[PDB]
């Protein structure tokens, strides 16, 4: 009653609040809300750290621009948040950490623009690489942080054998991993179709073959945003609109405290 | 010594069988399960999920992102079909590689109702009415809206609800159809036409994409497990 | 009972309820049935989804490896008097593709062994029946250097002694994973490179790989001493997952596999050419 | 058992 | 320890409920055959993972 | 109890009831018994029709196919290192004729496999025991191009691995028809020619035929690598219908079969010469 | 390990046997039955259906439609037999290919009562009386009506009821006769004679056909399943 | 799950009702043996498919 | 003489307590299989063979 | 049942009880558990010593 | 003769198996146990005993 | 026994 | 029987 709607939402976590007046409901991956490790599913015996509001708030990543040649963007979690305030600090001070996430993707335009973004949350998003060499993508390259990576329209094999790039070569219609993109819809997702909605909101549970794991060694979720239908406006052949990704860690807990992990990203 | 008599079948090995056998690592302490999210109980659950159709397999469009995109425009030839496709969910090149098509290529026989959902990806200022149809087998595959009108159909009106769903009802002579191509167990024809036309105002794109989706209605089932042609390996 | 829902008799409509329209942006698939958009009769449904259950889909023994082992006079150069196989479902493509519709799995495994042999050379007399030893070497255990060295004593390792011509050998293995489920996909590394590392080889790892030896190896040999004439044998290994559970569905592999990871190389063009308005 |  | 269950009888002879018997011979459950009496579930967690699940005859967007 | 009706004692008659006269034009067979036209004694009948029941009539395994497969060195010309058979009861005449007393049938099928082998040539040494793989390829599945290509991995197809000298292999198959009954006869086509067709080949079909592959094929091969000397083998297939039901009786085939349809060609003269008034 | 001892018969294959065996397509979803009209429970049901006898296997008549036609006429030689036939239901060339004869050639032994029905296909203006008979074995096969009269017989009077039935009662020494020819298990002789004669008026055909039929009475049974000589195939 | 039935005993030894035992070992009914206890039926649908069925001692035509 | 016991079921099928049956065929116990249901004990006789056993939070020496 | 003992939730300490100190001269092994020297959470243990039985 | 069908695994020998077998010295009079001190029920009991570490493995 |  |  009163005047409420599927399209209008407020998300509040910690000292952060998001409003949206043009949503398309919201997704909870596999019907499961984030939760803490139960005593009967626990494995590390040391008392956990639960930083709560200090880490379970919305961190906004650097904005990316969507233009007519944009092939697609990808992120990995927890990697995109490694440098985000006290969350990143907790991640690097402990051997173990689990966390769920609320992902909120933002992209508005006008009643006259056109285009549709496919936003997909993928458990264990193993991407493909550069080379003749199998499973050779270097740690530093596999992990772009906040920056994320991109998709390509075709497979360019990094030829230079002698001094290898050890990079991914994610081809768009193959979801960067040897399968057809049209089937990516079996994964938890939403579509930002500019005539319908400004944004997508997906709530991710912790998914893993384990109750808790090493966040520095392993990404649990991959976020893939691909243009299912290209951006278009009026007759202007060089339109560009911003895509902004805001993410919040949820029910975060950490085990195995010691000196801080300082990975080498060069 | 219990007197026994060995029957035929003795000492054979059937790949398809179900028997007990000795455990090679006795008394092993098994890691318990934890409640992982996303559990699947039946391959038909996957076929019920909407996945995007490669509707556009023309020379330069196929094996590209444009294979997923059907172009609608305000200046299209209204007498012509927007798209034409056969109801062969595991065999037709547009359907065979969808999640539904892929599960069906591991089985020999399919039965049940299917549903196609179409998404308008044009601007909000764009309008239009589209007729989408299904012709059960036995006659000339529809070439005009006049002909298509006469079979099972839906008239989709574009508006705030972005998408439309046409259910293809299970209408068959046989109780189970085949997953391969075969005139005897054929499914019929799907076609789309403009009912009125795409209309836009000025300062608006005159052309836009339509994305298509397919999934199984809850009466759908499959049988006779078999190997797929969708994968292989070299010597 | 396991039959699918019956079709309800459904008649004409003129209403504000519009099942036919929807919004896929939501992330949801429209729950429609034939009676929502056409007039339907009542059908008492008897069909069932019995054969597409997870167990039924996997309930078949699949070829995952062909091990070749010779029995001949021990000469001083590289021979195959014994062979070793790393246990995996990835040297083959068929079961791998089926297992990979899912991210995580949990099951017991059934191993069936088909053993065939033949004479290599035109003629040097013949061979008395061979007994084959298939020994499991879990990671850590001493591996054989020789076809008849001490490791084949197998005091704690499980071994199968198979006699040629007997019914194909069969054993069962429990769920043996270090985690609560087997990961068909692992988006990570076994080592992180640290800023303080001496060489930058220390922290290097294969992408997607977990432990180095995964589940160990099967060492195969002919226990018979060599005949004057040479016998060549092949041990074919059939794998069947049983008492199976699977989590988080994934799109099937659409292009040829290129090694153990998700890597692709060529034949990246799965789909046929077909006209947009062609049936 | 089931004796007919 | 004999377990007796019913067969889902497809083609019937010109002769009702028919049974089959099962006995586990080994201590380790991994040694056991597959029961194949399996329970099915809702597609919902994949087909409708919505926070506000809506009834099909109402507007998906409102 | 299943014995036939007893003969009743019946005496003289002088009456208006005339069982002996009738009119076959009606389409009916006159229900007469010996006591209707002759004086009969009382006989307590003990005979029964136990062996002419549908099940009993078919309760015998019949030879429906002889598959020949060789095991020899893979040369570069057409060989028989593997063979394929389309499953049918029509390559043979005996069971076909029995099954065809009826229009429709419904049954489970029992397949028994008898495997025999011999040496082709006078002499090149000998052969160790062979294991044969009989793989079922249901319509749609990849068929083999080679005796040891990837299709023989058989991950989802059912396969039997048979060892030479072991008891004849035996499996059971459910009622697998697309209809509610198997049609022993189909008065129709799989395609109708339409007026609007481009060539008139589009709508052409074989008369009486339904699907192109009916029930698929059995692919047979020797899993053994080749000996120096050649072994030729024959796999004989015995078919037995069980838990059988049949509908709409038909006159038995009176002239030799000429292919899968009802077509006849010659020996159209079944009946012997005999004099009208000759015993 | 239960101590067992293998008996003779072990590892054999008997064509005639009845044993369980592994199912090669586990958990298959079977198409249910529907109530088809015309179901048969026993091959003897078919032998109880009247089918037309090839009574006329003379040189130019056999393997022709005339093999089914016996000519009766008002000018026939009344002393002579209309037709003469042996009671060998699976062997006699006139009986062996009837539906009864055909089911019997799949069995070795027969027992029970048979019945022959004759149909007058002449004009309504035609009349006549016919004697049809059965002689149990052991004597000279009847050559005259005088002789035939003395055995089991029926005197058929032609009239509005077009047909007549003679039952051949089970009169045998053995409990089951053989389906092949054999003097030891022989069935006897069937003969037909004019009792008066065919009489027609003027402007009426003087000649006409008689059709004959045979089927089993309800006491008929068969045993020892065997292969038929009525079908074969070349190398 | 042992099913016990009676044999129709033909030649009797110089020694009443004799039985045989049956147990189904497999889940799929297709795997099963043939019971061979079969029910017989009327020939009527083939021997007398008449709309007005008439008694044999009366005129077939009237 | 059939002995029925429970299996400690590790990986469970999508179908509770599962059993296995055992029967000894031979008179001599040496002929028998291993039951593998084994009882565990305290390490105390090796880890703490003290005459005066002391509680861990108190001084070992006093 | 044969599973190993559960880990008890254990919190901070400031006391005269010193499990961490001992005297191995006694011939005895110190019976300590993680909760005696660190803060522990409650873990419901399911692991067992089934395969290391004699 | 009970009708039987031999399954795969038949006539194999698994080192890891657990089956009955004939006793080669029937009716032997076995020496009874006496209560020996120091009995062990599980190999983990040994791992719980403190043993001295080779902490210094220098040249 | 245990009849389900 | 003896069920433990
Ligand atoms: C990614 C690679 O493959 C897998 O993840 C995968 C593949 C196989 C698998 O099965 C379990 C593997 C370990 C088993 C392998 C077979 N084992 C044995 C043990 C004894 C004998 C004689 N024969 N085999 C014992 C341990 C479990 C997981
Ligand atoms: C007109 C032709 O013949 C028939 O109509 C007819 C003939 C045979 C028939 O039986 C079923 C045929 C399909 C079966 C054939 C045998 N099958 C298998 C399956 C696995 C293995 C190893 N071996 N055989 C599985 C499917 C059903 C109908
Ligand atoms: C429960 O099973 C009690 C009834 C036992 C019936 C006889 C079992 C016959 C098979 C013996 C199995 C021994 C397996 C190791
Ligand atoms: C009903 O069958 C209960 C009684 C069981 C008696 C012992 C059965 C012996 C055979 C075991 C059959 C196992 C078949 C898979
Ligand atoms: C206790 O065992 C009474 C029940 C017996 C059930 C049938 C046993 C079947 C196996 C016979 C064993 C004979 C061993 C020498």
């Amino acid at each position: 009653a009163c005047g409420y709607s599927d399209r209008v939402l407020q998300l509040t976590l910690g000292n952060s609040t998001i409003t949206t007046q043009e949503a398309a409901n919201s997704v909870v991956a596999y019907g499961r809300w984030p939760e803490f490790i139960r005593d009967d599913e626990a494995n590390p015996v040391d008392q956990p750290t639960e930083p709560d509001v200090a880490t379970c708030r919305f961190y906004t990543l650097d904005t990316v621009m969507w233009g007519k040649e944009s092939k697609g963007w990808w992120w990995k979690l927890p990697d995109a948040l490694r440098d985000m305030g006290l969350f990143g600090q907790n991640m690097y001070y402990h051997y173990l950490g689990r966390s769920g996430y609320t992902v909120h993707v933002q992209c508005n335009a006008s009643k006259f623009h056109q285009g549709a973004l496919g936003v997909f949350a993928i458990p264990e998003y193993c991407l493909a690489g550069d080379s003749d060499k199998q499973r050779y993508t270097s740690y530093a390259n596999a992990n772009p942080g906040e920056r994320g990576g991109k998709f390509y329209s075709q497979f360019n094999k990094d030829n230079a054998v002698t001094s290898p790039k050890r990079e991914f070569c994610p081809v768009d219609y193959l979801l960067g991993c040897g399968v057809l993109l049209g089937n990516a819809f079996v994964y938890p997702h939403q579509i930002i179709n500019l005539r319908t909605n400004n944004s997508a909101t997906i709530v991710l549970p912790y998914v893993n073959a384990l109750a808790i794991d090493s966040m520095v060694k392993h990404n649990n979720w991959g976020i893939a945003i691909l243009p299912l239908s290209p951006l278009d406006f009026a007759q202007d052949s060089s339109v560009e609109i911003p895509i902004t990704v805001t993410i919040a860690p949820m029910c975060s807990e950490f085990n195995g405290l010691r000196n801080v992990t300082a990975p080498k990203f060069q | 010594g219990l007197p026994v008599l060995n029957t035929p079948g003795s000492n054979q090995y059937l790949t398809s069988d179900n028997h007990q056998s000795p455990c090679a690592i006795p008394e092993f302490d098994v890691t318990p399960p934890i409640d992982i999210p996303g559990e699947v109980k039946n391959m038909m659950e996957l076929a019920e999920i909407d996945t995007m159709i490669p509707l556009n397999l023309e020379s330069t469009k196929r094996n590209t992102m444009d294979m997923y995109r059907v172009t609608l425009s305000d200046s299209a030839d209204l007498s012509q079909p927007i798209l034409c496709l056969s109801l062969s969910p595991a065999f037709d090149p547009r359907l065979s590689h969808t999640m539904l098509g892929e599960v069906l290529n591991y089985y020999t026989h399919w039965a049940g109702s299917l549903k196609f959902t179409f998404l308008f990806c044009g601007s909000m200022m764009a309008t239009g009415k589209i007729l989408v149809a299904y012709a059960p087998p036995g006659a000339q595959p529809p070439t005009s809206r006049k002909e298509a009108m006469l079979g099972t159909h839906v008239i989709w009106d574009l508006g705030l609800q972005s998408s439309c769903t046409m259910v293809v009802p299970w209408i068959s002579n046989v109780t189970y159809r085949q997953t391969t191509q075969d005139s005897f167990t054929e499914g019929g024809y799907i076609s789309m036409f403009y009912q009125t036309r795409i209309v836009v105002p000025l300062s608006t794109p005159k052309s836009m994409s339509m994305l298509g989706f397919v999934s199984a209605c809850n009466d759908f089932s499959v049988r006779l497990l078999r190997d797929t042609t969708h994968i292989s390996q070299s010597a | 009972q396991d039959s699918l829902p019956d079709t309800k008799a459904s008649g004409p409509a003129h209403s504000k309820e519009v099942p036919a329209l929807t919004a896929v942006e939501t992330g949801a698939t429209n729950p429609l049935a034939p009676s929502d958009t056409v007039q339907t009769r009542h059908v008492v449904q008897r069909r069932s989804r019995s054969e597409s259950t997870i167990e039924s889909f996997f309930a078949r023994g699949a070829c995952v490896a062909i091990i070749e082992v010779d029995n001949e006079q021990p000469t001083t150069r590289a021979q195959k008097l014994f062979a070793m196989w790393r246990i995996t479902y990835k040297d083959t493509v068929q079961l791998r593709r089926k297992l990979e519709f899912f991210t995580y799995s949990r099951f017991d495994m059934e191993f069936t062994f088909v053993v065939t042999a033949n004479f290599t050379n035109a003629n040097n007399g013949h061979a008395l029946n061979q007994v084959y030893q298939i020994m499991y070497i879990p990671p850590g255990a001493p591996t054989p250097k020789s076809w008849d060295d001490y490791t084949w004593q197998t005091s704690s390792n499980p071994s199968i002694f198979y006699t040629y011509g007997a019914a194909p050998a069969r054993i069962s293995v429990p769920y043996v994973g270090l985690a609560n489920a087997y990961s068909h996909f692992y988006d990570g590394f076994a080592k992180v490179p640290l800023k303080t590392d001496a060489n930058d080889q220390i922290g290097d790892s294969l992408y997607s790989a977990m432990t180095v030896d995964d589940f160990g190896v099967l060492a195969v040999r002919v226990v018979n001493d060599h005949n004057p004439t040479k016998v060549t044998s092949k041990v074919r290994i059939y794998m069947k997952p049983k008492h199976v559970r699977v989590w988080c569905p994934r799109p099937p592999r659409a292009v040829p596999y290129y090694g153990p990871g998700v890597d692709y190389r060529n034949n990246l063009d799965p789909l046929s050419e077909k006209g947009l308005t062609t049936y | 058992i089931s004796e007919v | 320890g004999a377990q007796v269950s019913s067969q889902k009888v497809g083609a019937h002879e010109n002769s009702s409920t028919i049974n089959y018997t099962t006995i586990n011979y080994y201590k380790d459950s991994a040694s056991n055959a597959a029961s194949k009496q399996d329970y099915s579930q809702d597609p919902s967690k994949f087909t409708e993972p919505l926070k506000d699940v809506l009834i099909k005859t109402a507007p998906a967007l409102n």
